[PDB]
C-alpha cells in the first residue's frame, strides 16, 4: 500500500488546491513541512504561514481571464489584472484558513510582455532565488522579499533550483 | 500574493474535511503516519481548526467532535487509516493515556458586540475567560455556567464552542452573546474592548483563540 498512497496524495493535494486556485494544471513538487519569514525592518519576521509547499503549473490560458477577487508594508500586495502567471507557489497552512501564495512567472515572459504589450496591469519586476542561513530567499514580482524554511538542506536546494529553472527557463509541460 | 478564493465556506463537508486531511493528515513525513499515537494527534490538531475556523466560515456544517469528526475523516479518506482498531477506540487507549485535565468556561459578549469578559487572577497577572476544573457525570454545559457562577456569578443558560488542548488541559470554551455590559459582576467565593485586543495581540489561552473570537465578531454583524 506504500506506493498506493503517495499517487493519493497527488490526487488530493491536486484537487484539494483547485478549490483555491482554480487554474491549476500540474501539481510539480510538494514537501511537508515549510514556514514563512519576511525581510523589511532589516530582519526576519516569523509569518503566520506554516504547513506543506506545493510548486504547481498554472493553465494560462484563456487570454483576457480576470485575476479574481478574493476578500502597512506588513500586508502583502495581492496580484490584480490579467492571469499571466505561469505558475504557482503554495503553503497549505494549519495556522488560520487562509493559506500562503507565490505567483511565480518566467523572466522569458516578462520581458517578452514588457516590450510587446506595455499595458501592464500591474508593475512586475523579475524574481530571483537562492539558498541563505537555511533558508530559500524568493524576490517576488511586487518587489516583495521572502524567505521559505525546511529541514533539510536537500530540500532548500530541491526547491531553489526548481524555482530558479521556472524562472530561467520558458513555459514548459513535464 | 496571488489572489487564491476561500472554499470552506461554500463547500461540502465531505470536502471540507478532504482540505483538512492535505492540511494536517496527508502531507506528513511517513513516521507520522506508520504510527497510531502520531496520526490520532493530527486529527486532535484538525478537529480544532475545523471547531475553530471551518465550522465558524460555513454554517451549514454540523459541530463535530474528535469522537465523530475521526469516524468522518476515516470514511471519506479511508487510506490512512490502515490499522485493524476504531479511532474512538484507538484515541481513548492511547492519545488519552496523555490524562488531560477539561476545564469549562466561556467567552462572554455584549448585545452590541464591541466587548469581552476577561477576568484576573489573585496570583496571576495574566487575563482569560472564567476557567475552574471538572466534576463527575455532569453535562458540559452545567459545569460551565457553575463555573461562571463560583468566579463571576452569572448562569446565562450548546453546540457553538471553541475547543483545544493546552498543556495537558482539554479547553473546550463555549460561546453566548447577549449578557449585560451595565450589570456589576462579584467573586461568590472566598479568595475589556474588543477592537483594544486586536492590535495588541497582533503585535509578536485568549492569547490563541483571538481568530476564532474575531470570526465570531466578523459573523454576528
Amino acid at each position: 500500500s506504500t506506493e498506493t498512497l503517495e499517487i493519493y496524495r497527488k490526487a488530493l493535494n491536486f484537487n484539494v488546491i483547485a478549490r483555491y486556485d482554480p487554474k491549476i494544471k500540474q501539481l510539480l513538487f510538494h514537501t511537508p513541512h515549510a514556514t514563512v519569514y519576511k525581510w523589511g525592518d532589516d530582519n526576519w519576521n516569523k509569518l503566520e504561514y506554516q504547513g506543506v509547499l506545493a510548486i504547481y503549473l498554472r493553465d494560462v490560458g484563456d487570454k483576457e481571464a480576470i485575476l479574481p477577487e478574493v476578500s502597512e508594508a506588513n500586508t502583502p500586495h495581492v496580484l490584480t489584472g490579467h492571469d499571466i502567471y505561469n505558475y504557482g507557489l503554495i503553503i497549505m497552512n494549519r495556522i488560520n484558513p487562509d493559506n500562503f501564495s507565490l505567483a511565480i512567472a518566467p523572466n522569458s515572459v516578462l520581458n517578452k510582455r514588457k516590450l510587446f504589450a506595455p499595458n501592464r496591469e500591474e508593475e512586475l519586476e523579475p524574481m530571483k532565488v537562492e539558498v541563505r542561513d537555511d533558508l530559500v530567499m524568493i524576490k517576488t514580482l511586487k518587489k516583495e522579499v521572502y524567505g521559505i524554511w525546511v529541514h533539510t538542506p536537500e530540500d532548500r536546494q530541491n526547491i531553489y533550483e526548481l524555482i530558479k529553472y521556472l524562472l530561467e527557463n520558458e513555459p514548459t509541460d513535464s | 500574493s496571488l489572489p487564491l478564493l476561500r472554499p470552506f465556506e461554500t463547500v461540502s463537508l465531505e470536502n471540507a474535511v478532504e482540505d483538512l486531511v492535505v492540511r494536517f493528515i496527508l502531507n506528513v513525513p511517513p513516521e507520522d503516519l506508520s504510527t497510531v499515537e502520531r496520526v490520532l494527534f493530527h486529527f486532535e490538531e484538525a478537529s480544532w481548526f475545523y471547531t475553530d475556523f471551518v465550522k465558524l466560515m460555513n454554517p451549514y456544517l454540523p459541530n463535530l467532535s474528535i469522537k465523530s469528526f475521526s469516524k468522518i475523516v476515516i470514511d471519506i479518506c479511508p487510506l490512512i487509516w490502515n490499522w485493524d482498531i476504531t479511532p474512538e477506540n484507538a484515541l481513548v487507549k492511547f492519545s488519552n493515556y496523555k490524562k488531560t485535565i477539561p476545564v469549562r468556561g466561556a467567552a462572554i459578549f455584549n448585545d452590541s458586540l464591541s466587548k469581552i469578559l476577561l477576568l484576573r487572577g489573585i496570583n496571576s497577572k495574566h487575563w482569560s475567560f472564567p476557567r475552574g476544573k471538572i466534576g463527575k457525570d455532569e453535562d458540559d454545559v452545567a459545569c460551565c455556567i457553575r463555573e461562571v457562577k463560583e468566579e463571576t456569578g452569572f448562569d446565562l443558560t450548546a453546540d457553538q464552542y471553541v475547543e483545544r488542548n493546552m498543556n495537558g488541559k482539554n479547553f473546550k470554551i463555549f460561546l453566548v452573546k447577549g449578557v449585560p455590559e451595565d450589570f456589576e459582576f462579584k467573586p461568590e467565593h472566598k479568595n475589556k474592548d474588543f477592537k483594544k485586543l486586536s492590535k495588541a495581540i497582533t503585535k509578536n489561552l485568549v492569547n490563541s483563540m483571538i481568530r476564532p473570537l474575531s470570526l465570531y465578531v466578523k459573523n454576528e454583524k
